[PDB]
């Protein structure tokens, strides 16, 4: 690291720095007193104060990379959100008067409700002795299950059936299936949540 | 030698690398430094 | 409704409508506009099952001149320029609304650029085996352009015999319908139709039959180079292309009873730098003596009013669906992120 | 290329003592080989 | 000593590469007449009215294909001298699919019109009394990754084992590009192999249009007229390096070329060896120019697959239709 | 103590210092190329060739006589120097004269300081940078001559 140990990582939120001193406890007082004395790395290109900036988008699009290629990934992630948002608009004005207050058009709550619909709880962790890797269930943290999610959705969406379909299509089509709770991704939730309850022998090692 | 060029018309320190190391490395060689 | 005006008839806007949009029926953008709306405003279009252009200086400014045109005097030729993406062709197509519903003739190209470009089955022509015919962009215009014009083709009649083989030949004073339907039917005719059309359409609106628009967007094209070979792996040049050969003849001020309303593109265009958007670096010393005298219109990015009120449209469709954006912090930032240009603020848009 | 621009080089070739034929770039190694020693 | 990229490759093809209206567009081109008087002169038959209109299945007959694919094949040859003479000119190989081999010695400078033509027509003949002794077929079969070819034919032997049949033929015949293969024998372990694909791994299969298994040892009555059809026939040395079938090397002495032309009538078709040959280098370096001089675009199509870089740089000769009338 | 580098000599003189008109010192520029820097204005001749040092100076002012002698020079082909080989350009006999000397005939029969303005604006867009305001001066002169208000 180019980084000596002392310096600490930004603070890019900017209503932090907006609360009144008034509010701000004694603890959190003392903290921006300390925040003074120290050096800060220099923010790297990315996240931004902007009211848009969206931490899990962002991490889609960089998961989607290959080789570098940061402008053509967030090119598929705004072509991916503009599908989305473009199909919801025509099933809106195709629907019925009482069917228009169940239909979301908001492509980001879509995005984000299609991710956590995804989500495992329970995930297998192999453990090493006697030459058998031994397959324990345990409950999987929340970043684990959070990368598992966008992982899944991903590969699915990167199988070679698919041919000559662009992947913002692909990517739109599955994330709506995935926001009414369909489609192979939910399955393959469902096949690891059911492949854990079938070895729930080893389910109480907590040691992992 | 110049009969060959015609008709083809018509068509750093020289020192072994061992020898080289040692002078180097004794410092004989001037300007020759150790990165 | 702060962003729309009620005056829905193009020849009514004035400078109080600066900066409010106005509905084209449905009914004028199947007729007026097959082909003339960019790919990404048809899109829009179908998305708010509306079309709603807003009324800008320089739309309103070339209304103007073609309000006080005189048509006794030779056809003055207009040149729309500005940076990339600052409304250019929709202020063309504003115009070509206007002038279609005053029951011009329109003859309207929508990009020049596909003309001279990818184009995978060229001919050598039978009347001049010099030339190069290109039948599927010939018969493409061709049906847009009896769509617009389908009233006048029946009562326009040609002047001339011509031959289309020895089996078959349109006589004089047939309607110049049958010719156009000679073109779509066999496409080895198409391009030696939309020629003998535009022959027609220069001379009768010299004799005043009608009025005749001629509205050619991206025409930087036409004195440029392409990118069109023979078989021998050698260049084509645009002249050489019989569709861009009979289209260079009506730029010229040798007629009278019209306008010719032009529109240059970097976008599309062959051999010219993405900065480039001047009349002479795109047009080239052949094209800007070629047009040259004409009037030259500037198209600029949105002012605060303008921007403002694209906005506001787009908030009365529902269209920017993410909760920062109807405030101000939201409509500052997307004011810098597109410096007030229509394309980059339409497109950020999309994806909001 | 025009005409003029072009023995205009020609002339230019001719002050420079440079070869004033245009022998394409094949049949110039001649000039390369003898020009070194 | 020529940087790649200035230089071309000529590739010929093969049988099933025929289609109405061959010659069109290569009439008119220089010397192209006298090479299908010539043509009518030594077969027997008006050659250019079957290849400029015909049923298609008198066109698709073995004895009338590969004449056709060879005359044509020339005058493409012609057509390409007449618009680009640099190409010819700076020409490196030369290669032929089954019958553009005796195409490409004629280009090669190895062998003459009329005897190679006579001795097409003999094969050609001799390849259909060979077809018309016992059924047989070849089936064009692509494989995934887990698919076993030396395997799949042994089974479809025992089919035909257990049916009742004097050593049963199916071996893979032509090697095209990765994964894909043509094999050829009797029709009912083709069937096998169509019918049960899915042990087999194969992910597409389709029946060639031929008459018989072709480049198989059920060809050996053929391989005697031929060799008789080549004793008169003086082969000389290639011009350029023309590249075999039935090893996928360049032919070297013109004393092998006279049974190497003989053996490739019973044996397999090296095709994607002769592409390593003939393409394969570095990465970064570049690859000469390649012309397919003949009917059809399927050596395209084969090279696409075998290497994609090669065939950034690949054109096809039109023989169909012509831009400019000369 | 031989060194191969010492025998190259660079002369420098500047143009303006040479008695040159405006027909000699195009030609001089023509013919020198890139030896000649427009901003310095200054032309840089470079002998190398012999071996000696004395020969490559004397070889650098014939260079530079002849230079001068063939530029103050026009050969009988010299008539024929074409619109795009021009420097600058003229607008008498040009396609933008002819253009607008049409249209106003035509104008007169469907029926000056303002021809002098368009011929400013239009020998400004093709001779100097071609910005805004040059095309709106050109906007201005041709609404004027074509009475477009
Ligand atoms: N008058 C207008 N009314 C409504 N939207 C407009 C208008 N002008 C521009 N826009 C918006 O800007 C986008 C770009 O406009 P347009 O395609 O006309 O630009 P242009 O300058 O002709 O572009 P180019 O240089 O690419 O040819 C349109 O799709 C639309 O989103
Ligand atoms: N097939 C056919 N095409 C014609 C005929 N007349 C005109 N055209 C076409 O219509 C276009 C009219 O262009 P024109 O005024 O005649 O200029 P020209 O090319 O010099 O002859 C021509 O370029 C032709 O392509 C005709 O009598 N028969
Ligand atoms: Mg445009």
């Amino acid at each position: 690291s180019r980084y000596s140990p002392e310096f600490k990582d930004p603070l890019i939120d900017k209503e932090y720095y907006r609360k009144p001193v008034e509010e701000l406890t004694e603890e959190e007082k003392y903290v921006r007193e300390l925040k003074k004395t120290q050096l800060i790395k220099a923010a790297p290109a990315g996240k931004t104060s902007s009211v848009f900036e969206d931490p899990v988008i962002s991490k889609f699009t960089n998961m989607m990379m290959i080789g570098g290629n940061k402008v053509l990934a967030r090119s598929l992630m705004i072509q991916t959100l503009e599908a989305v948002k473009r199909k919801q608009f025509e099933k809106y004005h195709a629907a019925s008067a009482e069917e228009q207050a169940t239909i979301e058009r908001n492509p980001y709550t879509i995005f984000h409700q299609a991710l956590k619909n995804c989500e495992p709880m329970i995930g297998l962790v192999p453990i090493l002795k006697g030459g058998r890797f031994y397959q324990v269930p345990v409950p999987l943290p929340d970043r684990r299950r959070r990368f598992l999610a966008m992982k899944w959705m991903i590969t699915e969406c990167r199988d070679k059936k698919h041919q000559r379909t662009l992947m913002p299509e692909k990517l739109s089509h599955k994330l709506l299936e995935a926001f009414h709770n369909q489609g192979p991704v939910i399955k393959r939730k469902h096949d690891l949540h059911k492949m854990a309850e079938a070895n729930r022998a080893l389910a109480h090692y907590r040691w992992w | 030698a110049d009969e060959r060029l015609r008709i083809n018309s018509l068509r750093r320190w020289r020192l072994s690398r061992i020898v080289f190391r040692h002078l180097a490395d004794h410092g004989q060689l001037s300007g020759i430094q150790r990165a | 409704a702060i962003s729309r005006t009620n005056e829905n008839d193009p020849a009514k806007h004035g400078d109080q409508h600066e900066g409010q949009h106005y509905n084209i029926s449905p009914q004028d953008l199947e007729t007026v506009f097959p082909h003339g709306l960019p790919p990404r405003f048809v899109m829009q279009v179908k998305t708010f099952s509306e079309a709603c252009l807003m009324v800008r200086k320089p739309a309103l400014e070339l209304l103007h001149y073609l309000k006080n045109t005189s048509f006794a005097y030779p056809a003055i030729r207009y040149l729309l320029y500005g940076e990339k993406g600052t409304g250019k062709t929709l202020s063309l197509c504003h115009v070509i609304h206007f002038c279609a519903k005053q029951d011009w003739l329109i003859l309207h190209i929508p990009d020049a650029h596909l003309w001279v470009k990818n184009c995978r089955d060229l001919l050598q022509s039978s009347y001049n085996k010099q030339r190069f015919d290109q039948p599927l962009e010939a018969s493409t215009w061709l049906k847009n352009f009896k769509t617009t014009n389908e009233r006048f083709l029946n009562q326009i009649k040609v002047q001339e015999k011509y031959v289309w083989n020895k089996r078959e030949s349109t006589e004089k004073g047939s309607p110049l319908g049958e010719v156009v339907e000679q073109g779509i039917t066999r496409v080895r005719n198409a391009t030696d139709a939309v020629g003998i059309v535009l022959k027609e359409l220069k001379r009768q609106s010299s004799l005043g039959m009608f009025h005749l628009l001629v509205a050619v967007d991206g025409i930087n094209a036409l004195w440029g180079r392409t990118t069109l070979k023979r078989e021998d792996k050698s260049p084509i040049a645009p002249e050489e292309l019989a569709l861009v050969h009979n289209l260079r003849k009506m730029m010229k001020n040798d007629w009278h009873g019209g306008a010719i309303v032009s529109a240059l593109s970097q976008t599309g265009s062959l051999f010219k730098p993405r900065k480039a958007y001047l009349p002479q670096e795109l047009l080239g010393k052949e094209g800007f003596d070629a047009l040259d005298p004409f009037i030259p219109i500037l198209v600029s990015n949105y002012n605060p009013k303008e921007f403002e009120s694209c906005i506001q449209y787009y908030l009365e469709n529902n269209w920017l669906q993410h909760e920062k954006a109807p405030t101000e912090e939201g409509k500052k930032e997307l004011l810098f992120l597109s410096n007030a240009n229509p394309s980059l603020l339409e497109r950020h848009c999309a994806y909001l | 290329l025009s005409e003029y621009a072009f023995r205009m080089s020609r002339l230019s070739a001719r002050l420079f003592g440079e070869v004033t034929r245009p022998t394409n770039s094949k049949s110039m190694k001649v000039v390369k080989l003898f020009s070194e020693l | 000593r020529r940087m790649p990229g200035q230089c071309s490759v000529l590739l010929f093809p093969g049988q099933g590469s025929q289609v109405v209206g061959m010659g069109r567009g290569l009439l008119n081109y220089p010397r192209v007449r006298e090479l299908y008087a010539a043509a009518r002169r030594v077969l027997g038959y008006d050659l250019l009215e079957l290849s400029l209109h015909g049923p298609q299945e008198t066109l698709d007959r073995t004895v009338h294909c590969q004449p056709a694919i060879f005359v044509a094949s020339l005058a493409a040859v012609e057509k390409l001298h007449h618009l680009q003479p640099s190409v010819i000119e700076n020409c490196v190989a030369a290669a032929g699919f089954s019958v553009g081999e005796f195409a490409a010695l004629v280009f090669a400078g190895a062998m003459e019109f009329a005897e190679g033509l006579y001795a097409v027509k003999i094969r050609a003949e001799a390849m259909q009394e060979a077809s018309e002794a016992v059924p047989s077929g070849m089936l064009s079969v692509l494989g995934q990754p887990q698919s076993k070819f030396n395997f799949a034919c042994l089974e479809a032997r025992e089919h035909c084992k257990s049916l009742g049949i004097e050593n049963p033929v199916c071996e893979v015949s032509n090697y095209l590009f990765p994964d894909c293969r043509v094999i050829s024998g009797h029709q009912e372990a083709l069937r096998f192999l169509q019918k049960n694909s899915s042990k087999f791994h194969f992910r597409r299969t389709r029946m060639l249009p031929v008459s018989g298994a072709f480049h198989t040892r059920l060809m050996e009555p053929a391989v005697e007229p031929l060799t008789q059809a080549l004793k008169a026939v003086d082969i000389k040395k290639p011009l350029v390096s023309v590249y075999s079938n039935v090893h996928a090397h360049r032919y070297r002495h013109p004393g092998h070329i006279h049974k190497l032309l003989a053996q490739q009538l019973v044996s397999p078709v090296k095709w994607e060896q002769t592409m390593h040959a003939i393409y394969e280098r570095k990465k970064g370096r570049g690859f000469p120019q390649t012309f397919e001089v003949g009917p059809g675009r399927q050596l395209g199509a084969i090279l696409k697959s075998c290497n994609m870089q090669a065939w950034k740089s690949y054109s096809a000769v039109d023989v169909l239709q012509t831009l400019e009338h000369v | 103590v031989r060194n191969p580098r010492a025998r190259v000599v660079v002369l420098r003189v500047k143009l303006s210092s040479l008695n040159l008109d405006d027909h000699a010192k195009k030609k001089l520029i023509k013919l020198v190329g890139e030896r000649y820097c427009k901003t310095t204005d200054v032309l840089t001749i470079k002998t190398d060739r012999c071996p000696l040092r004395r020969q490559n100076y004397d070889y650098a002012v014939y260079l530079l006589t002849v230079l001068y002698h063939e530029s103050w020079n026009t050969e009988e082909w010299e008539k024929s120097k074409t619109e795009a080989d021009m420097e600058e350009y003229i607008w008498e006999n040009s396609s933008s004269e002819r253009n607008i000397l049409e249209t106003l005939l035509q104008m007169k029969a469907a029926e000056t300081k303002e021809i002098e303005e368009y011929k400013k604006s239009v020998v400004s867009l093709k001779n100097e940078e071609e910005n805004e305001n040059s095309i709106s001066q050109y906007k201005e002169s041709v609404k004027r001559l074509l009475n477009v208000t």
